């Protein structure tokens, strides 16, 4: 970034990749839940 | 302000630090002139003067012609000050010491708390309702059947694109945008080909918006050109767009019919098949809704405007049939302007 | 003219002795606004809005309404100078030292020569030609059949009246007039 910034364990690509992965996981969870309903 | 005496040795950086002679009056003159020229060229497009194709061409470039004329007018008056367009110096962050081009979700200077990572959903909820309502209502207005758009409009792809691009741009420290109503209506109107009073076709294409976006991006490098364009010319242009966007609204037409005698009233289904006082009661209820929304927008609680606007759907779908017949609602609230 | 700097101490009597800020621009604004309101009310008279009789009345008073509106606008802007109508103080001759109300045909300060008494017939002929052509062409224009004038017009009585009152007013040191077209 700019100026003096706090150094985290994860870099920006790593943290955004893990957040996108978590979002994809919960999206798939809701999709599978909706696929389970309206069928049984 | 207009005053008898002025200080002549006032500092001119970065903006007027005091009143200046001839500034407000010249801004008024420029705004009125560009609005007048735009309206005159709009009437020239529909006029019967000159070769018709040349008149259609000249009329198509009416707003650029007016802009150029008033820009030249302000250019040739050198002593008077008028506020000009100012663009950033370069493609740099607006504050170098606060952030970079990319934002770390875990924090810049201090650790971002865990609870706000989950609590950001509620402001995200509000932003989603705002953007959804604005964009989908703009799509509904622009893609009306009476506007003669045959290429189709997608209500699912555009919402996904706009909101996803906003969410991605938030990660880069950039604003999330929305499909604005006035700009989109003006863009559709500028691509509409009129028949021989009746809409004939619209030039639906991807190149015009792409070129506008590219020029907006390139505006930083076009500083020597934009620095000679006054804001008063653009204000007259905005007034032109505002008065132009009311052409296809039946609410505006009925508000005009309030000031217009019934015998004059046009041959439209909501006039010929609905009583005049019933039509005016319909218009008055719509006017009350407009006043309520304007009042809401005037309070600090102006972010609740989407919900109050949503509340007009239960109004039309429940309370309006309690006082209006189905015939009256079909004639007044018609999707494609049909006589039931 | 529009300048970066003006003199804030400028003599005001009888007329400003130098340029003043906001004067020309406000004059343009008042002129444009007056013309705009006059034309909008003229359109409104022929329009289809409001009771027709009210629209005809409002549209009949369109020019006075525009004049009143822009006069009020100039009235509320008191800091800016605008040139106003200047009417003489009283019913007196413009030069009390050069002539009186009645002019002697034989001279005021010098005896009038006899040759110019007969030589006044040529300027009189020129004045008669000018007044005749102006007045009679104006009468032709206003009394056209397409203007729906049913009361008739006078081409012999009006010329006689105009030129006769001009000749009489010449004796009092006053201008001779004519029927003005506009
Ligand atoms: C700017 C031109 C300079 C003048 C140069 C002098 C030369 C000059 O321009 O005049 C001759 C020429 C005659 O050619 P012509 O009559 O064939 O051209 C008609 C003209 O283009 C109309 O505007 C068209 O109607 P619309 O509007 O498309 O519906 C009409 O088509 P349509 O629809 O009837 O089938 C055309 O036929 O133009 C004029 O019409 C007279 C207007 C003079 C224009 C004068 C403007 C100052
Ligand atoms: C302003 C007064 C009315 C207010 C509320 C309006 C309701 C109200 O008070 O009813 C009176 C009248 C309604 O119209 P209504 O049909 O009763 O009366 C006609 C109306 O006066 C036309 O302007 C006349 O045209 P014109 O003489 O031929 O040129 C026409 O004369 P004619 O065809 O028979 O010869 C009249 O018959 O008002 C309006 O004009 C409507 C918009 C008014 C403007 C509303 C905005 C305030
Ligand atoms: C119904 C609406 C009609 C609109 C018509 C507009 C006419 C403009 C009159 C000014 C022309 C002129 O001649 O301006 C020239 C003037 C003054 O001349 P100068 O040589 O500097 O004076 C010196 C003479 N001395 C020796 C007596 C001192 O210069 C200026 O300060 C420039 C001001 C121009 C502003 C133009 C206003 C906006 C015009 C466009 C509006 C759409």
């Amino acid at each position: 970034g700019e100026r003096v910034q706090l150094a985290h364990h994860f870099s920006e690509p790593e943290i955004t990749l893990i957040i996108f992965g978590v979002m994809a996981g919960v999206i798939g969870t809701i999709l599978l839940i909706s696929y389970g309903i309206r069928r049984l | 302000p207009l005053q008898k005496t002025y200080n002549y040795n006032v500092l001119m950086v970065p903006k007027p630090q005091g009143p200046l002679p001839n500034t407000a009056l010249l801004s008024l003159v420029l705004m009125a002139g560009t609005f007048f020229f735009a309206m005159m060229l709009r009437k020239f497009k529909n006029s019967s003067y000159f070769p018709g194709k040349l008149r259609r061409v000249i009329g198509d470039f009416g707003v650029p012609i007016s802009i150029l004329i008033m820009v030249l007018v302000d250019f040739f008056i050198q002593d008077t000050y008028t506020q000009k367009l100012s663009v950033p110096d370069g493609f740099k962050v607006s504050n170098s010491s606060a952030r970079g081009w990319v934002i770390h979700p875990l924090g810049l200077r201090s650790e971002f708390p865990i609870w706000m990572m989950f609590a950001s959903a509620l402001p995200a909820l509000l932003v989603f309702i705002l953007i959804f309502l604005e964009s989908q209502i703009t799509t509904l207005i622009v893609s009306k059947p009476e506007r003669k758009m045959v290429k189709g409009s997608g209500f699912h792809l555009d919402l996904l694109l706009v909101v996803g691009m906003g969410g991605v741009a938030a990660l880069f420290g950039m604003p999330w945008l929305s499909a604005t109503t006035v700009r989109s209506v003006t863009h559709a109107n500028a691509l509409t080909v009129m028949g021989k009073a009746q809409i004939q076709e619209v030039k639906e294409q991807r190149i015009s918006g792409l070129l506008v976006a590219v020029l907006v991006g390139l505006s930083i490098l076009m500083e020597p050109i934009l620095s000679r364009i006054p804001l008063a010319v653009l204000f007259g242009i905005f007034l032109y767009m505002g008065v132009t966007s009311l052409s296809g609204i039946q609410l505006f037409d009925r508000i005009l019919l309030l000031f217009k005698p019934p015998k004059y009233h046009p041959d439209v289904p909501y006039v010929k098949r609905v009583k005049t006082w019933r039509m005016h009661l319909f218009t008055g209820i719509q006017i009350i809704c407009l006043a309520v929304l304007w009042v809401v927008k005037s309070t600090p609680a102006s972010l609740a405007l989407p919900f109050v606007l949503i509340l007009t759907v239960p109004l039309r779908r429940v309370l309006l049939p309690l006082i209006f017949r189905n015939v009256e609602l079909q004639c007044l609230d018609a999707d494609d302007a049909k006589a039931t």
